[PDB]
């Protein structure tokens, strides 16, 4: 029915975004834009027609089953996720996000052991912060007594800071109080474009 | 002008049912269908069905037949949706929509120009729960990072400020994450000078309105 | 020479002064006599585009019929908003007669004589007429009654078949009588008889026809999913009384026993929802004595289940709730054009 591509699109202000949609049927195709936490807005219909309040920058075109939506001169407001539609059917969506270009900045790395208060509840969370870095790609590597930890943690990233254009990431490794008290050396190893070599911030349990 | 006033979002458990209203205004309510569409984060949008307000004729998507009911009140231009036998798949933001072409002579349903604000519906077997706020104490360039770990709360959202809002510089509150337990958890960090860990006091003000719990957690070096 | 245009049409009929029936009187007051010798001139080497779903004739007929009901089917009370305007509720001798629609000077109706013409697209056997054929303004849901038949094969009509929001009109090429009765001496309970064999043969033919517009997908009928009784049931008027009939047995997928006489449960209501627009109307309790209406079923109004992703099925449900489509089912072959 409707195959929409690509899944994601990371672009800087000024560039042009080209989202594609493949149909197998025919009839009025439309494009919608959804900004984080808001209702979708009709952007284009009949494949080529702009809606009210939509500027020249947005344009659509067609070839057989293929439909493109083209957004020239991207700006902050334009970023979000886009959907194609044919009658009642929708595409899987394409997330278009903002990456304002800037000079490379290495992460500040901090590690936090579990608080005593948390340990008292019979659970333990080790937190690793990567502060103010660019670009957004980065890798966190948990190690417990030099043992690589695969699948015991969760990451979370802020959106690009409006003031300095950096990113921050937080990684949380969770364990049973007994497991936490089984081992000694808790290490967080960070790799990034700004680091000539991986950086390991660490600590020993109960010190 | 055309305004689709929706009823607010709600919290549901699996097996319960939900009811949503959408008030139409600014146009003749009988002229064109009213549609219901759900949007789940990271998932293909799902048209549920339309209702033609004149007789209340409906067309329900195959997926929902039996579970869904669409009615309306012509005397007050309000549309109604009920969804029964909820599971966690029914967690989405439910909208009511109306096409652009809408005249007494003709309509085109599927160019959704008008949307309601939305109604976030979450379906989980988790009950409401206040968060536990644990310190992320600093240790020893010339800056130290400290913060709050806000663990095990349901549902969203929770709000975090520092020193009653008097400290906004270098503050990063992270997007909460959903643990396999079903509860949520987020961290909020802040960078400060190293020459202040013994002078300036740092308090993390966490407020979780649903459970009505407020915590002023003081973060200090261990 | 000519170009598409919208004007104000005038009506013609065979209404007589001695007939006191309501629609007849209306026609003596609103219409001119039917032209005794109608001349239909054929147009040679002419192809023209018709569009039954964009035809002002429908709008005019709608306003006329609204007027007609306004002066003939006067309800006892009308519940608006709001107010509750009460009024007089006489006995109603109502039985629809054929009305012809005619163009004023400078205009002329073009007619499509293509046998299997579906209502939109080019027609290559166009002719010129001054008047439509006689059209009875018969207001009904799910089933189209006492209309004209398709001249050759069964015809599926839709503004766009893939748009589930669009009504589907099935035009039959052979009608099937429906015999509705309310006995004398519960005075609201009635029934409708249909020859099972005929109806099932016809339905078979419409499924096999629908199958051609859906690339050999399995075709399934189902009862309505919701809505007012006027739309979830076969709703019509007989002898001034308002009938509602359960048509479930009419759309039985298995029957393609089930070949005897199909008998439908019916009900006569006094509190109805007005098709004219918003509001309920109350009518006086049913008259006494046997009430009987025998009608010809000429068309069916369908709605296709949307969201039908995957599957090898397509599901259709009766009705169909916009009376303008009743008018379109008759006016499909005409269009008004201006000269010069
Ligand atoms: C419900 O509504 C829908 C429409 O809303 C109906 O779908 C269509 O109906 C008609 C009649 O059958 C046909 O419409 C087509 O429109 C095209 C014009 O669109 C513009 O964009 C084109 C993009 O490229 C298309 O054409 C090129 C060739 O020029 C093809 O290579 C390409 O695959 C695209 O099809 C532009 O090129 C064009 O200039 C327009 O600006 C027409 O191009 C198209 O031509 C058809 O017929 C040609 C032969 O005469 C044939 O060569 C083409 O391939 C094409 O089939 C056509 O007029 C569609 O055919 C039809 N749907 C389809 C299959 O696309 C739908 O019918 C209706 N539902 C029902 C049941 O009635
Ligand atoms: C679809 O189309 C068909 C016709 O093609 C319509 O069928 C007509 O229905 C109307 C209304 O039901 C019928 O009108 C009635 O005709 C009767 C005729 O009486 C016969 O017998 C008497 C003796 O009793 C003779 O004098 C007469 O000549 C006839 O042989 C009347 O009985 C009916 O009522 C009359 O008397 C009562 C008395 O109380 C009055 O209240 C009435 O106002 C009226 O004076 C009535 O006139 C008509 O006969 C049908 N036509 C045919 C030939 O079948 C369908 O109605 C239509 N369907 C829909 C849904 O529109
Ligand atoms: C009413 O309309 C229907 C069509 O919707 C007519 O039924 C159709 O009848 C034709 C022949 O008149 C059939 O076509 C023939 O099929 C055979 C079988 O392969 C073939 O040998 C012939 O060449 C021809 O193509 C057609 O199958 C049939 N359609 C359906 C759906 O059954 C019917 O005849 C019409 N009735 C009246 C009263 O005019
Ligand atoms: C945009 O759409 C056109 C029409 O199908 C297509 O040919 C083109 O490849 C698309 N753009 C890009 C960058 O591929
Ligand atoms: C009606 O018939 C015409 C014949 O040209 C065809 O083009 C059109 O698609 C048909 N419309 C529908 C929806 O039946
Ligand atoms: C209509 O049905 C009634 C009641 O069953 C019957 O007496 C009458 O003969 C029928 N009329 C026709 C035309 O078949
Ligand atoms: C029902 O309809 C068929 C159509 O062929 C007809 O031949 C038959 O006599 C009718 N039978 C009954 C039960 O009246
Ligand atoms: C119609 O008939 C079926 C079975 O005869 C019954 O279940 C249903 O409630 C009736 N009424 C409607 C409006 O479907």
């Amino acid at each position: 029915v409707l195959t929409q591509s690509p899944a994601t699109l990371s672009l800087s202000p000024g560039e042009t975004a080209i989202i594609s949609c493949r149909t197998s049927q025919y009839g009025s195709l439309a494009w919608y834009q959804q900004r984080p936490g808001q209702a979708p807005r009709l952007v284009i219909y009949s494949g080529s027609t702009r809606a009210a309040g939509i500027p020249d920058r947005f344009s659509g075109s067609r070839w057989g089953a293929d439909y493109n939506l083209s957004i020239s001169n991207l700006e902050s407001g334009d970023f979000g996720v886009y959907y194609c539609q044919q009658y009642e059917f929708f595409g899987q969506g394409t997330k278009v996000q903002v990456d304002i270009k800037r000079t490379v900045a290495a992460p500040s790395v901090f590690i936090f052991p579990p608080s005593d208060e948390q340990l008292k509840s019979g659970t333990a969370s080790v937190v690793c912060l990567l502060n103010n870095f660019y670009p957004r790609e980065a890798k966190v590597q948990w190690k417990v007594d030099n043992a690589l930890q695969s699948g015991n943690s969760q990451e979370s990233v802020t959106e690009q800071d409006s003031k300095d254009s950096t990113y921050s990431l937080s990684s949380t490794l969770t364990l049973s109080k007994a497991d936490y008290e089984k081992h000694k050396v808790y290490a967080c190893e960070v790799t990034h474009q700004g680091l000539s070599s991986p950086v390991t911030k660490s600590f020993n349990r109960g010190e | 002008q055309v305004r689709l006033s929706q009823s607010g979002g709600q919290m549901k458990k699996p097996g319960e049912s939900m009811r949503l209203s959408c008030r139409a205004s600014g146009y003749e309510f009988l002229n064109c269908p009213i549609n219901w569409i759900r949007l789940a984060p990271g998932r293909r949008p799902e048209w549920m069905g339309w209702l033609k307000p004149r007789w209340g004729a409906v067309n329900y998507a195959r997926k929902f037949q039996g579970r869904v009911t669409m009615t309306r009140d012509v005397y007050s231009d309000t549309a109604f949706l009920e969804l029964r036998s909820l599971t966690s798949d029914d967690t989405a933001v439910y909208f009511c929509t109306r096409g652009k072409y809408c005249t007494a002579r003709d309509y085109y349903n599927w160019d959704f120009e008008h949307w309601g604000r939305g109604a976030p519906v979450t379906v989980s077997s988790a009950s409401t729960k206040g968060p536990s706020v644990f310190p992320l104490a600093p240790s020893s360039g010339g800056t130290a990072a400290l913060g709050c770990l806000v663990k095990d709360y349901f549902p969203e959202p929770v709000t975090v400020s520092w020193n009653s809002g008097a400290l906004t510089s270098g503050v990063h509150t992270f997007p909460a994450v959903l643990q396999s337990s079903g509860l949520y958890s987020l961290s909020s960090v802040v960078t400060v000078p190293s020459s202040s860990l013994g002078t300036q006091t740092y308090i993390c003000n966490v407020n979780h309105k649903p459970s009505n719990t407020k915590v002023d957690k003081r973060v200090e070096p261990k | 020479v000519w170009k598409d245009a919208d004007t104000t049409l005038f009506c013609a009929s065979d209404a007589k002064a001695h007939e006191t029936e309501c629609h007849n009187v209306w026609a003596t007051h609103a219409c001119v006599p039917t032209d005794p010798n109608p001349q239909e001139i054929h147009l040679e080497n002419v192809t023209e585009n018709f569009n039954m779903w964009k035809n002002n004739m429908v709008e005019q007929m709608q306003e006329d019929v609204i007027s007609l009901w306004d002066q003939c089917l006067q309800p006892c009370v009308k519940l608006t908003g709001g107010s509750v305007i009460k009024q007089a509720c006489p006995k109603i001798s109502f039985d629809p007669i054929p009305i012809h629609y005619c163009t004023p000077a400078g205009y002329v109706i073009l007619k499509c004589n293509d046998k299997n013409f579906n209502g939109t697209g080019p027609c290559k056997n166009v002719s010129s007429v001054q008047c439509t054929h006689g059209i009875k303004p018969v207001v009904s849901t799910q089933l189209l009654l006492n209309g004209s038949l398709a001249e050759e094969e069964i015809i599926i009509r839709s503004e766009n078949l893939t748009n589930n929001a669009k009504t589907i009109i099935v035009h039959l090429n052979k009608s099937v009588e429906i015999n509705c009765t309310r006995p004398s001496n519960d005075i609201r309970k009635a029934y409708c008889e249909i020859n099972g064999t005929k109806w099932n043969k016809v339905l078979k033919q419409v499924t096999e026809k629908l199958k051609e517009h859906f690339n050999n997908k399995t075709i399934i009928f189902q009862p309505p999913s919701g809505g007012d009784l006027e739309i979830t049931m076969h709703h019509f008027n007989c002898r001034g009384e308002f009938f509602y009939c359960n048509t479930t047995q009419l759309f039985n997928n298995t029957c393609i026993g089930c070949n005897g006489t199909i008998t439908l449960p019916c009900k006569i209501k006094q509190i109805i929802n007005m098709w004219q627009g918003t509001g309920q109307a109350m009518y006086a309790p049913p008259i006494d004595g046997k009430i009987n209406c025998v009608s010809n079923i000429t068309g069916i109004l369908l709605t296709r289940d949307g969201g039908a992703n995957n599957t090898s099925n397509e599901t259709f449900r009766p009705g169909g709730g916009n009376i303008k489509d009743n008018w379109r089912s008759e006016l499909y072959k005409y269009k008004v054009v201006q000269i010069e």
